[PDB]
RNA sequence: CAGGCCUUGACAUGCUAGGGAACCCGGGUGAAAGCCUGGGGUGCCCCGCGAGGGGAGCCCUAGCACAGGUGCUGCAUGGCCGUCGUCAGCUCGUGCCGUGAGGUGUUGGGUUAAGUCCCGCAACGAGCGCAACCCCCGCCGUUAGUUGCCAGCGGUUCGGCCGGGCACUCUAACGGGACUGCCCGCGAAAGCGGGAGGAAGGAGGGGACGACGUCUGGUCAGCAUGGCCCUUACGGCCUGGGCGACACACGUGCUACAAUGCCCACUACAAAGCGAUGCCACCCGGCAACGGGGAGCUAAUCGCAAAAAGGUGGGCCCAGUUCGGAUUGGGGUCUGCAACCCGACCCCAUGAAGCCGGAAUCGCUAGUAAUCGCGGAUCAGCCAUGCCGCGGUGAAUACG
């Protein structure tokens, strides 16, 4: 139960609350951050690799 | 017509305007020990000019904004310590010897991920 | 080892 | 203590509002 | 003619601060310095590994800088010579009266 | 207001009731298990009362 | 199973974003989805040509897209062919003004993504994983870099074993960040299934 | 504390009686960071250490503090896998910190309903020489001269 | 519970089983998986079959459970106890 | 998991074939999915006054190829992570010694946080590590003066509010600054002690950073991937259930057992963040949760916002209590299609255990521990007492 629930993810649902996030890149349905639309692994694999604008290690 | 002086002690800012006078001290548009009251630590912040004997010499215009009501008392004693060095650079012994001439770097320490705090740790048990 | 479908466990 | 809905300590605890700590 | 601009880079955020405010002291009269408006950070901690290992994190921000300049006296002539500016491409740009 | 043994008196009417038909709550106050939802694999102890512990499984030689 | 990455590690310092605008917190994943949609699409064709690197820049329903590349030619084409039919598809799934370059690189092998991709296409033809690495430092360091160190992992030679396998020369120091150290990983598939290739490149602090 | 002994913090003077040892007897009196109330404790207790027995506080302070040191006490030592009852003499250091924590924990143990009169009438017993703190100072001096004979393995 | 400016919820779907038999002269066994539905005094005298995951339970409807929900008595797990 | 369904399939490319569909609204049945169905009616280029016939986005159905699998193997793997361990280490080139594994260098004296340096030496160099370059904090400067600031004049509905100004506080970019550089003493040196100056002194405090390798450590369920297995089913859609069970046992936590405390009223002082189907001032209804109005702000402007501990005054008087807030009855509010299973919150009533915890065991060396509140991610709501952050108050102790 892959690739049918992440297509299923995109489809309009028939209530509103039936729609939850999911990483646009690899599929996860948890750890999703509304503001890239990835999950925790593949925010820091695009961040390490410097292909998100701005994005850098944070340290204080 | 003013002596002024920059007082900064974790996270709180002090501004001291030192002007000769009665010894009236004001704090953020009302008195001393109205915006001090009940905080015994208060009379530390007017510690400085007990070395120089300036007690009753000076009126005191102070404002302070950001930190506590403690860390705002100890940027007001390096404040006018800082203003009475400017009025008097001889003031410069008899001051720094007495450490109100610095400022302490001893803020809070940041958390850190895995910790409860900045080093309280989560309790341990093997097994 | 590591139920997952038929293997079950 | 914090645990008691039913008092200001409590509201503030669980960050809510009522008769016990109104606005 | 107040003109914030904003962008992730602030070197290029305050290059471009640089330019626009000698472009205004070029022609026009009065320009209003770049002051630097606070630093708004969205962070992002995520557990450094993909399974299970929860103690061990790493933090990202996203530092998005504001600036602001403004030009007292306009003078169409430098409303027409901002028109052409090399504006980089880590910069937005906005402005109101 | 309806006090003492009086109040207690619908206390107990609703909770038989609850028993009576059969709905999940009566079932919980039959068997004194917590009835507003909680876990009942730990804790619960308030509801299901002192602990009753049984012998458990063993490991190898 | 502890190394941080080289590149993040120098991001802002020694090495700059492969994505260079601003956005709010509006659009900004669907404009990053569109770079990655579009980073797709780049990097399976102009492989044959050696993509080392894809820059993206952006003001508004326009886009840079300036592709660094060892062989200009497959991406120009005849007369500009290539270079059009890849743009005009571009455009088609972005929609907007998308204004195709290509930048020479220096010397290949003095960059990072493409060493390891050449290692990762040797092994893919069943050559001697112990040489290929000891050649490509060698080529490295022959084009003049301070350093340079190759790492392959997995069933090396097709082993039922996993291994792991590596040559350096010169220096390579990851824990220094005013070292220019150029990254890259290419992944190998084979009969018997994924190896890994990282490649370092170390070009000099500055 | 391997490589280098500690040193000792130095305490910012009461803004009272200008006395470090008053300082750092409200520190012992202090939980959860509340210096305010626990200054304003050992305070209150002056007042009443006036009121009662009209001598003047600070002395009967330091008296008690003197009445509580204790000079001896016993650690523990090795000479093999033995575990020895050793007499050591108290440093100063010791004696007074020792000394200040004995009188807190006497005083909360006392059965009177708020704290200042905890502190007030232990200070005071303790001053002339009863109180739980003291009985304490006693107790350990005994130990240190019962297991006089293992005196040999001091260091 | 919901709020009372809402409806006293029930699916529509089994509502409308429950009236037609009101209408025809009931009664008739109601299969509906409808745990969600608030039992309603047009339920009175029937009996329901609700779904409980795995079977459709049976439940006569009396006067005195004309407030709860249909779920409340078609219990969802079995236990009958340890040891 | 149960049950009702789908069979080139929810999805990818590719081949035909019939319809010849595009798209948007309906109907019957049904729990829904599904099955059955009815209307609004195709641009390319064309033979076009003709009936129109074809070609084609894209659709529908039939049929293939293939898709699909969070099925198995982390004892086939990549990638990433944990770990030993921020421990001072692991090595290489040539030379020398040894038949050889290998040794030497890297040992030795001294030194340091450190294979950090000094000195010595069949060794002489070099690499990965250490340190440094990077970030936050501490002092100072410069450049800036609005949405931030108000020192001093001028008004002032008495609110930095208007004039005015950028001094200051600040905000955010670039610089300065510390080097054991100076003095004394020890020393062969590196360094060590002490002192001066200084905001800061011996790496200033915190962060980022993790050597060759180890655990055949973790992950085929994030992703990737060899091989094995399933193909009207181990694939796919749906409604409902379970993931929340409960004689029990363990871990991590929250709240407490009270007077340095609990309650009520009044009154102060933060920081970091967040906010256009968002934050929501202010007003009204309601004990209240909230509802209804209804400004402002794409936000150093407007809002979240009250910070809490604290300060003042007042009450309780050592009680299983004006401690504790579990459990349960009843009544409501909000989100959501829907709160039976199995939500949070408010109100009335209920007011359990618990009197400081057996054997045993954990954290922390300073702005730390303890305590006090604040925000954020996820997110309709939320079982968050969790996590990552932020500041407020602020200790004890180190002989060894
Ligand atoms: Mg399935
Ligand atoms: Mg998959
Ligand atoms: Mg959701
Ligand atoms: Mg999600
Ligand atoms: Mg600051
Ligand atoms: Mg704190
Ligand atoms: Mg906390
Ligand atoms: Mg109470
Ligand atoms: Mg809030
Ligand atoms: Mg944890
Ligand atoms: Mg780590
Ligand atoms: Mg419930
Ligand atoms: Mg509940
Ligand atoms: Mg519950
Ligand atoms: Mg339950
Ligand atoms: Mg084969
Ligand atoms: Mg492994
Ligand atoms: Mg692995
Ligand atoms: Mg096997
Ligand atoms: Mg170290
Ligand atoms: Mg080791
Ligand atoms: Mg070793
Ligand atoms: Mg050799
Ligand atoms: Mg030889
Ligand atoms: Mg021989
Ligand atoms: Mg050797
Ligand atoms: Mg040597
Ligand atoms: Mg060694
Ligand atoms: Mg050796
Ligand atoms: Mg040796
Ligand atoms: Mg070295
Ligand atoms: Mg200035
Ligand atoms: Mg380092
Ligand atoms: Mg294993
Ligand atoms: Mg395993
Ligand atoms: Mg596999
Ligand atoms: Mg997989
Ligand atoms: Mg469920
Ligand atoms: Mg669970
Ligand atoms: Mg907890
Ligand atoms: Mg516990
Ligand atoms: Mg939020
Ligand atoms: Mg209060
Ligand atoms: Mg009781
Ligand atoms: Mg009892
Ligand atoms: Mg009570
Ligand atoms: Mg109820
Ligand atoms: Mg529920
Ligand atoms: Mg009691
Ligand atoms: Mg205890
Ligand atoms: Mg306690
Ligand atoms: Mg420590
Ligand atoms: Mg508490
Ligand atoms: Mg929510
Ligand atoms: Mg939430
Ligand atoms: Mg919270
Ligand atoms: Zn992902």
């Amino acid at each position: 139960a892959r690739k049918a629930l992440i297509e299923k993810a995109k489809r309009t649902p028939k209530f509103k609350v039936r729609a939850y996030t999911r990483c646009v890149r690899c599929g996860r349905a948890r750890s999703v951050y509304r503001f890239f639309g990835l999950c925790r692994i593949c925010l820091r694999e695009l961040a390490h690799k410097g292909q998100l604008p701005g994005v850098r290690k944070a340290s204080w | 017509e003013q002596y002024y002086g920059t007082g900064r002690r974790k996270e709180a800012v002090a501004r001291v305007f030192l002007r000769p006078g009665n010894g009236k001290v004001t704090v953020n548009g009302q008195d001393f020990n109205e915006y001090f009251q009940g905080l015994v630590r208060a009379v530390a912040a007017l510690e400085p000019l007990r070395a120089v004997d300036a007690l009753g010499h000076f009126d005191a215009y102070i404002t302070v904004r950001g930190g506590g009501k403690s860390g705002q008392i100890d940027a007001i004693k390096l404040g006018i310590a800082r203003a009475l060095v400017q009025y008097n650079p001889d003031y410069r012994a008899k001051l720094k010897p007495l450490g109100f001439l610095t400022r302490d770097a001893r803020v809070v320490e940041r958390k850190k991920y895995g910790k409860h705090k900045a080093r309280r740790a989560p309790q341990y048990s093997k097994r | 080892k590591t139920a997952g479908x038929p293997h079950k466990r | 203590g914090k645990g008691d809905r039913r008092t200001r300590r409590g509201k503030i605890w669980r960050g809510t509002y009522g008769k016990y700590r109104p606005r | 003619i107040r003109i914030k601009l904003r962008g992730f880079d602030h070197k290029t955020l305050d290059a471009s601060a640089q330019k626009i405010v000698e472009a205004a002291r070029r022609s026009g009269a009065q320009v209003s310095g770049p002051i630097p408006l606070p630093t708004r950070v969205r962070r992002f901690t995520v557990i450094r590994g993909p399974f299970k290992h929860k103690d061990s994190r790493e933090h990202f921000e996203l530092r998005t800088h504001n600036r602001l300049v403004d030009i007292i006296n306009p003078n169409r002539k430098t409303i027409e010579q901002l028109m052409t500016l090399d504006l980089p491409t880590g910069v937005e740009i906005e402005i109101k009266t | 207001w309806k006090l003492e043994g009086e109040l207690r008196a619908e206390v107990a009417a609703n909770i038989k009731r609850l028993m009576d038909i059969g709905c999940y709550r009566g079932l919980r106050h039959r068997r004194g298990l917590p009835v507003r939802g909680q876990r009942t694999r730990t804790n619960a102890r308030t509801r299901k009362g002192p602990r009753k512990t049984v012998a458990g499984k063993k490991k190898a030689p | 199973g502890n190394k941080i990455h080289p590149i993040g590690f120098r991001l802002g310092i020694t090495r700059d974003w492969e994505s260079r605008w601003y956005a709010g917190k509006k659009q900004y994943r669907h404009l990053l989805l569109e770079d990655q949609r579009i980073r797709g699409l780049l990097e399976k064709e102009l492989y044959s040509a050696g993509l080392a690197r894809v820059d993206i820049e952006r003001a508004a329903d326009n886009v840079a897209v300036t592709v660094h590349v060892a062989k200009p030619g497959v991406v120009i084409g005849r007369g500009g062919e290539r270079i059009r039919v890849l743009r005009e598809e571009l455009a088609k799934l972005t929609g907007k003004n998308v204004a195709l370059n290509v930048q020479e690189v220096q010397n290949p092998n003095l960059s990072a993504p493409l060493v390891a991709q050449r290692v990762a296409e040797q092994i893919e033809r069943r050559f001697a994983v112990r040489r290929a690495i000891k050649q490509a430092v060698q080529r490295v360091m022959e084009s003049g870099a301070k350093g340079a160190k190759v790492i392959v992992s997995g069933r090396i030679g097709g082993a039922e074993q996993a291994r792991t396998e590596w040559a350096a020369q010169g220096r390579v120091p990851l824990h220094t960040l005013r070292a220019n150290i150029d990254y890259g990983f290419a992944l190998a598939r084979t009969t018997y299934g994924v190896l890994g290739v990282k490649a370092y490149i170390f070009l000099g602090e500055v | 504390a391997r490589r280098r002994r500690a040193e000792v913090r130095q305490l910012q003077p009461d803004l009272v009686y200008g006395d470090v040892l008053v300082t750092a007897f409200i520190n012992k009196i202090m939980r959860d960071g509340k210096k305010n109330l626990a200054a304003r404790i050992f305070y209150d207790a002056c007042k009443i250490i006036q009121e009662k027995t009209g001598q003047e506080p600070l002395k009967v302070f330091k008296q008690a503090v003197e009445n509580v040191k204790p000079r001896m006490e016993v650690r523990s030592r090795r000479v093999g896998g033995a575990n020895y009852q050793v007499p050591m003499e108290v440093s100063p250091r010791r004696q007074q910190s020792l000394a200040l924590r004995w009188l807190v924990q006497a005083a909360n143990q006392r059965p009177e309903r708020r704290a200042a009169v905890r502190i007030a009438h232990e200070l005071m017993d303790a001053a002339e020489g009863k109180g739980g703190a003291v009985k304490k100072k006693e107790d350990v001096e005994r130990m240190a001269e019962a297991n006089r004979a293992y005196a040999h393995y001091r260091w | 519970p919901r709020s009372l400016k809402k409806g006293v919820f029930v699916d529509d779907h089994l509502l409308e089983k429950v009236l037609e038999l009101n209408a025809k002269g009931e009664k008739r066994l109601i299969k509906t998986w409808s745990r969600r539905s608030t039992i309603v005094p047009e339920m009175v005298g029937h009996t329901i079959a609700v779904y409980n995951g795995k079977q459709h339970v049976p439940v006569y409807i009396t006067e005195n459970m004309v407030g709860h929900k249909l779920g409340e008595f078609a219990p969802t797990r079995t236990y009958r106890g340890h040891g």
